[PDB]
């Protein structure tokens, strides 16, 4: 596994930007929200065509929506980003539509891109724009600062951090890279940004065998699949469910589910029955 | 600006192109530039070449310097000076002795070694050759172990051999045995040999005819021996000379044994 | 690929113009909106007919829109561009229309283009027009500044960005193009704007490889669409789903997903749960 | 089994966060709930558009949900965790939503991340998002202080727990593990943090064989499954259940249970009945 694939760089991040907006060019399938209607009133009123107060629109093929897109880092302006437009008044579909300019704000309350275009929907009432935020703003980052770089794993392990430095420490010499944590591993780096970037896209690429990780088994009690890991290992035991009776991964407590009747659900239970016991040389995990 | 001749962490890269109990070739190919050939022979003595091979010849006879750099990638490191050489017209340029030993050793450390001097070239002007120490550890892990599996001896300490046989019997000492299983391994490593010559002869005890026929297969039988080895049989040549041309005291009991002998010189296309 | 197809150069960006028009001639299928009869009212009161105040036009061939259009880098006055004509009232249809004169605004509230024309519809309320509006005013640009020019990387990665730098350098010479992070390359150009032009076409037309990138899984939760890009990896387990078990790209798990009935979207929650487990090596993002 | 996969380090926990949130975007499946409209006209207040005092929103693409991350240990800000989102309201479906902009709030009231992203649901009122809680700040650790690291067992046992200490002196040396109770386990360790991080990927993946653990008999209640551990053992007893008689694991006990008609379930009476006998060797658990 090449290190850019499990891991990201400290410092470059990305922001989520947040913004409200109508979509236009509906087929009749707006809504008539007070919001909608005061929104539509006051983007009127930014054109020139003012109506007296307590005028009804009457508008149809109108919607209000709120729009979020994700800036990815070294993000600069004029380059484009998708947006997600979701309703959130009572219009029933958004396909077809239009969305109007949009304003995106950042957590601290400026605006960093402005979002147009087509609305793609499939759930009609939520639709995908390409290219609809322009970014506008630059966010600044600890990219080129310091004497040294820093991954940050995907998946923590102290294995996986310290078969990283050792993979850096191979490819350029000794005391080049450490892992301080299990996510973390600190890589000594040029001052120069421009060598920084020529030094960290030799690094990146480095390949290395990521650690199997702590064993574990994840049931999804609401779909019903459960994922057994490597290293997991059940202890023998008497497993009497309905009516029939099974000695001990999953395929012989598979059998005895299917057995009876049952249900296939009802091997979530039989596990926390073995947790109990002491019978599950792992960690039981239900999402 | 400058004109710098290194390997970027991309490009840098090592090979063991010789590994062989007679040679190792450990070789860095700087680009644009040409190649750093380290190179160490099968000797008695400690022995490193490093040969800095270059496409376009040495112009003129250069002062140059030896530092050993910090990479890029090490800030707040500063640079150590370590000696100044000289390369010459015509020439590659060559670093013996220690400073070879130390030259892999900075490498070692994660530096770069540079050679600093003015190129005729390139309108007099300073130029720098660094070589990288990207992906170098497994490749001095393999040159180390080659340099572990080295004959102790040259062709200087073999080519001339004399061997002794017992009193009663057509084998050889124990000794010349010994030496003779190091004479074949150099042969059995070594292409460039071309002539075996072999002298058997033996005391004065026997007599004359019998001399003779002790010392015609004595010689046959290294005859055979070295054919085992692979050379092919216009090559090898075996002549007995029996009781004649003593060059012990013969009567004394250690001026026979002396004179039971049988010599081997090799020859070598270098 | 070139580096004209894969970046875009900085400060040569698009603007985007929007102004509200109204669309007549459409057959019965107009508006009764009181905006929309407040600007039909004004625009006769523009050509000399001025009803009495509160008189009912009763227009039914009128409707009004919002139009937009994108500005091209180097638009030069009595340019043509593209609008796009959404209704924004209760039209039931804009097909046959013809957009009448309108005024679009920029983000700084300037009006940089006018826009008119015939609408071509398929969503009947969403139409085009190939040469709508035309430019009537210039926005200055950066391009001929500075001693450099900048490449902005359409899908940021900093070994992309190290080999276009590679690119330029092979084709020029050393020291000649830089990358300053992920998404931007530096290159010298002359200061002569029609040498930087010259220069700028034998660059923008210059090949190179760029990076695989970061290992990744999109998920699209309202299509059901995975997409498994390269160097995605899976460790082993024992998925159950249902009443079967399988073991382990998603052509294991989709034939697991077709021993049970279940659904092929219920593939997205198998992946949930092996991104629970530390099963995935790689990133699985949901669009 | 590896020390990793049967006890956790002491110092190095997860964290748990909690936040209210609004998702928007349901094919007309929101809410209508008080809070839920107070919340959505906060929000819109939030981006300057104010609705009258006593106007009703009419929302139904919204609802109120209630959303939850676990913090792994050594996160690090610009990270990504799942989400679970879970509806609090009336709302009758969460499916195809987009969980809008929530503060992920730790036990001592403070944020530590913000979510957003789409929802995948199978229960269609609880739904996960793979990357939608963003690290933004970090918790500090005590794993790099002190002179030894602690493993905390899984599964508590004194046999174990001294089994885990030979394994680590075995592999290291004389007086290096002890153990301080049936759950701990000292091991020395250094005091630089890059070395401590390569000591503790050796002693975690070292193999030892974890004890059987005190016999038990596990009987769920609710789904009649009953697992018998390995060490049960049952005294010989004449059990009469119905009309028949049985002399004395389970597999005789099952048979008796089918003799008469009764039911699978009747088989966890009869153990009641051998434990008051004193017929168990072990201890009767209900779950």
């Amino acid at each position: 596994a090449r290190i850019k694939d499990v891991a990201q760089v400290a410092g470059v991040r990305s922001n989520q930007l947040v913004g409200y907006g109508l979509v236009s060019g509906l087929p009749g399938t707006g809504e008539a929200n007070p919001f909608t209607e005061q929104s539509f009133a006051a983007m009127l009123q930014n054109f020139g065509i003012q109506m007296p107060p307590g005028t009804k629109p009457k508008i149809k093929n109108v919607a209000a929506v709120m729009v979020t897109a994700e800036l990815p880092p070294f993000s600069k302006p004029g380059q484009q980003v998708d947006v997600t437009v979701s309703s959130i008044g009572s219009a029933k579909s958004l396909r077809g539509g239009t969305l109007l300019q949009t304003f995106l704000k950042g957590l601290d309350g400026q605006v960093y891109a402005v979002a147009q275009g087509n609305l793609v929907v499939s759930n009609p009432t939520v639709g995908l724009i390409s290219s609809g935020a322009t970014v506008e703003r630059e966010i600044p980052n600890p990219f080129g600062r310091g004497d040294y770089i820093t991954f940050n794993l995907l998946e923590s392990d102290f294995t996986t951090a310290q078969r990283m430095a050792d993979a850096v420490n191979n490819f350029l010499g000794p005391q080049m890279a450490s892992a301080v944590d299990a996510t973390s591993v600190r890589v000594r780096a040029p001052r120069d940004v421009s060598q920084r970037v020529a030094f960290l896209s030799a690094i990146e690429n480095l390949e290395f065998d990521p650690a199997d990780g702590a064993a574990k088994i994840i049931v999804n009690s609401r779909t019903g699949t459960i994922v057994v890991g490597k290293h997991v290992r059940l202890k023998p035991a008497a497993v009497t469910h309905g009516g029939m009776t099974v000695a001990i991964t999953l395929d012989d407590l598979v059998r005895a589910v299917n057995q009876v009747g049952a249900a296939p659900s009802d091997l979530m239970a039989i596990l926390q029955a073995l947790k109990q016991a002491g019978a599950i040389e792992g960690q039981l995990i239900i999402i | 600006m400058g004109k710098r001749y290194v390997a970027t962490p991309q490009q840098s890269q090592w090979e063991m192109v010789v590994n062989t109990p007679l040679e190792c070739q450990l070789v860095h190919p700087i680009p644009s530039f040409g190649d750093a050939v380290f190179s160490s022979r099968a000797n008695k003595k400690i022995n490193l070449d490093f040969e800095l091979k270059m496409r376009r010849p040495m112009g003129e006879t250069r002062n140059v310097s030896l530092i050993s750099m910090p990479p890029p990638w090490r800030p707040g490191e500063h640079a150590d000076r370590i000696t100044n050489l000289k390369f010459f017209k015509q020439f590659d340029g060559y670093v013996g002795g220690q400073t070879a030993w130390g030259i892999l050793s900075e490498l070692e450390k994660g530096r770069y070694p540079t050679f600093s001097y003015q190129d005729w070239q390139s309108r007099d002007q300073r130029i720098e050759v660094a070589l990288s120490s990207v992906l170098f550890q497994n490749k001095y892990n393999a040159f180390s172990d080659c340099i572990s599996n080295l004959l102790k001896y040259s062709f200087e300490d073999i080519a001339f051999t004399i061997l002794h046989y017992e009193r009663q019997g057509d084998q050889l000492t124990k000794a010349s045995k010994k030496r003779l299983s190091q004479i074949a391994d150099y042969i059995r490593h070594n292409q460039d040999i071309d002539l075996v010559l072999v002298a058997t002869y033996t005391d004065s005890t026997d007599g004359k005819s019998a001399s003779q026929s002790l010392s015609e297969r004595r010689a046959e039988s290294l005859r055979d021996y070295f054919q085992s080895l692979g050379l092919p049989e216009d090559r090898i040549q075996v002549q007995g000379y029996g009781k004649r041309r003593p060059i012990a005291d013969n009567g004394s009991p250690i001026g026979k044994d002396k004179n039971r002998r049988v010599v081997i010189s090799l020859g070598r296309t270098q």
